[PDB]
């Protein structure tokens, strides 16, 4: 089950993905933040539909009540709910890798998102698609040679099909199995073009980011 | 009368712009591909002319239309061309025509000079509200574009220009910033705090002329011409500063522009150039080497107009004593967005501020250009000294030496072209600051070097030795020369005897 | 999510 996934609501319209990491707090991307207001904001829990149509069992539907911005180079931002989440069947945290940490080559992962599909009638669903993590340095050959890749990057990519997140789909997670357990290893950010057939994925490394995640979470 | 590399365009030249060693122009109709080497013309892109039709919406070719009871033909003036190299190399190019629509031009893996492949058209049609164009970019009055990529989008920081010209479903704002989808099928604002515009009752009476943009030190910056005050008689040269945020134009203040003479205003600016200070002038004004320097060519008004009258001022304005002044704390509210008269002004990101008092430099060139219109400006560092490439109302190019600490004789002094040196400027600088700069004349662009244009052209010992070093000039008995060429071998640099 | 499926895949 993927109880963890968070939908930001900006304006009764979805506007980005979300990872809950502990029962008060969801780890996003700043581009996700138009407004300064915290009540033009929203966070739903424990949906399947980007609308919440056949989930009304288990929406749980909360406000959000403070914004925590990442160190500059991160695009991350933990936000703080106005009420804990409630843990059931539907509604689940994600573990988060330990700072000093890494996975190799090859090692298989999974985007979610409610973002741009490019379908002509999208039913709305929650979508996956299967990664595949890549090396800082086949990575920035595969980008041929236009940016250069920092500790705080992670890449993944698809098999040559071209997939990938996109508009939407920020904030998001880039899950993949750490000692025998489901991480999230990286974070939704723009990219230079949306599911390029041979183009990896670059994602905010969440490892880099773990000690200064851990300060913020445990309160 | 100099041999320099030059191209001729069948229509006139508005924007250039250089990328992996080609010359791109934006002209009348036509995008040109150049070679960066001769200049020599490597392909072209026809833009227009452009049959225009209110039921054939933008970003469609209605070719088959061209036999009408309702159609138009226009011309495609381009109004902004600009290089992104974040997403898939392209060229972006935005025209007077389909009310201001842009359009990206993918280059190939290896052919940079094709630009006529992969043509892609930057318009979305709207649903969720259609009474707002994000994709019409561009106004045909006058529209000054600068893209940045900040946080991981590629912004679009357009400056319009506007009057009384309702459009119903496709209208213009005035100063705002819109991000491309990363999709790269469309643009989108973000807020409402996405545009400041003209209130509707003042388009007509209150123009405003976008001269410059620039981005630096994370603040966004834009020059500005316009009425002192909405009821003022009078032109001004203004500053526009703002966050740096894709979500919108936030910390949003103007403040005035004054290039005095030892007092005498030269309201009007005609061009900026932004760039780093050379040793000499660094000192001079208080400024390090990693400084940047706002560079702007001033003219004096004709009495109550905004057309200049033949009369210019260039000074210097540190952008770190530019946001000294900003911060320095009097303010009045943005009269031509919000009321005059309204509740925000009776106050005190959100709120948008004016300021009263002006900033003001003493001319750099001390009263030298009073006589002339310079209508082109480009600097750059050669060893300890600061050269500007200036351009003439007449049509004359030339590189002077600029310090506080008196005027100097031009180096390079010549007639380029009958028609006006355009503002609109690219410097080069290949390993140690040995490049180039392509200078606009109509419809002509030269490439001119940085190292001068020659020596044999001092008439007198006096002018000669008074040449920068860069130059390598000295006096053999009758003709300046270098030292390799003085065939007598009485070359000094130092000793001017009464010839 | 552009070239993907449905989240139980
Ligand atoms: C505008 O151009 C059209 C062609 O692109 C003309 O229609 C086409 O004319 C051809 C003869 O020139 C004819 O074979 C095509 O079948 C016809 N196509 C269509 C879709 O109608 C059009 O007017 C035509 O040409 C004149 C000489 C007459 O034959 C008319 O009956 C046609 O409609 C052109 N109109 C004008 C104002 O020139």
């Amino acid at each position: 089950n993927i109880g963890w996934m968070v939908s930001l609501r900006y304006r009764n319209k979805h506007i980005c993905g979300g990872s809950l990491i502990k029962e008060s707090w969801v780890l996003t991307a700043r581009q996700c933040f138009p407004s300064r207001d915290l009540k033009d904001y929203e966070a739903w829990l424990g949906i399947h539909d980007v609308h919440g149509r056949g989930d009304e069992k288990c929406k749980q539907v909360l406000n959000v009540s403070q914004l925590v911005y990442g160190p500059e180079g991160s695009d991350l931002v933990l936000m703080k709910l106005a009420r804990p989440a409630v843990l059931d069947d539907f509604v689940s945290t994600i573990d988060l890798p330990n700072y000093g940490s890494t996975i190799p080559e090859k090692t298989s992962c999974s985007v979610y998102g409610w973002g741009y599909t490019g379908l002509i009638n999208y039913d709305g669903l929650l979508r996956v698609a299967h990664l595949y993590i890549m090396g800082n340095e086949k990575c920035s050959q595969h980008h041929r040679g236009k940016v250069t890749l920092n500790e705080s990057e992670i890449c993944a990519g698809a098999e040559k099909i071209g997939s990938g997140p996109c508009e939407g789909d920020y904030g998001g997670p880039l899950v993949c199995e750490q000692h025998k357990m489901r991480m999230v290893l990286g974070v939704i950010v723009p990219g230079r073009g949306c599911a390029i057939p041979n183009r990896p994925g670059i994602f905010v490394r969440v490892a880099y980011y773990a000690k200064w995640i851990h300060k913020i979470i445990l309160t | 009368k100099y041999q320099l590399p030059n191209f001729t365009a069948e229509t006139p030249i508005q924007n250039v712009i250089l990328h992996e060693h080609h010359i791109f122009l934006g002209a009348t109709n036509y995008i040109y591909v150049l070679n960066e080497e001769d200049l020599q013309k490597v392909a072209e892109y026809k833009t227009g002319p452009v049959l225009e039709h209110p039921d054939c919406f933008p970003c469609q070719d209605c070719s088959s239309k061209a036999n009408l009871s309702g159609g138009v033909w226009k011309d495609n003036i381009n109004m902004a061309l600009v290089v992104d190299t974040y997403y898939d190399d392209q060229l972006i190019s935005c025209g007077s025509v389909n009310r201001g629509t842009c359009q990206r031009h993918v280059f190939p893996h290896n052919h940079t000079a094709d630009i006529q492949s992969e043509v892609h058209c930057i318009f979305s049609p709207q649903i969720e509200e259609p009474s707002q164009c994000p994709d019409c970019v561009v106004s045909a009055l006058g529209a000054k574009v600068l893209s940045s990529v900040k946080d991981r989008f590629i912004n679009f920081f357009v400056g319009n220009t506007i009057n009384s010209s309702y459009f119903p479903d496709h209208p213009l704002h005035s100063i705002s910033v819109r991000r491309l989808k990363e999709t790269k099928d469309g643009f989108m604002f973000l807020t409402d705090q996405s545009y400041i515009d003209v209130l509707p009752e003042f388009r007509d009476s209150y123009p405003i002329k976008y001269v410059h943009a620039f981005e630096s030190n994370n603040f966004i910056y834009f020059l500005t011409v316009q009425r002192e005050t909405l009821d003022a008689q009078t032109f001004h040269t203004r500053i526009i500063r703002f966050c740096s945020i894709n979500s919108g134009l936030h910390s949003y203040m103007e403040m005035p522009l004054e290039c005095i003479l030892t007092k005498e205003v030269f309201n009007i600016l005609q061009a900026a150039y932004v760039s780093k200070p050379g040793a000499q002038l660094a000192r001079q004004i208080g400024a390090s080497l990693n400084d940047d320097i706002l560079f702007g060519v001033f003219a004096q008004s004709k009495p109550d107009s905004a057309e200049p009258m033949d009369r210019s001022a260039m000074c210097a304005f540190p952008i770190k004593y530019v946001n000294d002044f900003f911060n320095k704390i009097n303010v009045r509210c943005l009269q031509h967005f919000y009321g005059p008269n309204h509740e925000h002004c009776f106050n005190r990101d959100e709120y948008r501020t004016e300021f009263t008092t002006a900033l003001q430099r003493v001319d750099l060139f001390m009263g030298q250009f009073s006589e002339v219109l310079l209508t082109s400006i480009s600097t750059f560092i050669k060893g300890d000294l600061t050269i500007a490439n200036l351009g003439t109302s007449e049509g004359r190019f030339m590189q002077v030496v600029v310090s506080r600490s008196g005027p100097s004789t031009p180096h390079v002094n010549f007639l380029l072209d009958s028609h006006p040196v355009s503002p609109e400027v690219i410097v080069e600088h290949t390993l140690n600051q040995n490049g180039y700069t392509l200078v606009i004349t109509g419809k002509k662009i030269t490439k001119i070097p940085l190292n001068g244009l020659g020596c044999r052209h001092f008439q007198s010992c006096s002018q000669c030795l008074s040449a920068p070093p860069f130059v390598q000039c000295g006096w053999c008995h009758d003709k300046c020369v270098r030292s390799e060429e003085c065939l007598s071998g009485t070359w000094t640099q130092q000793i001017c005897l009464p010839a | 999510i552009v070239g993907g499926y449905p989240w139980w895949m």
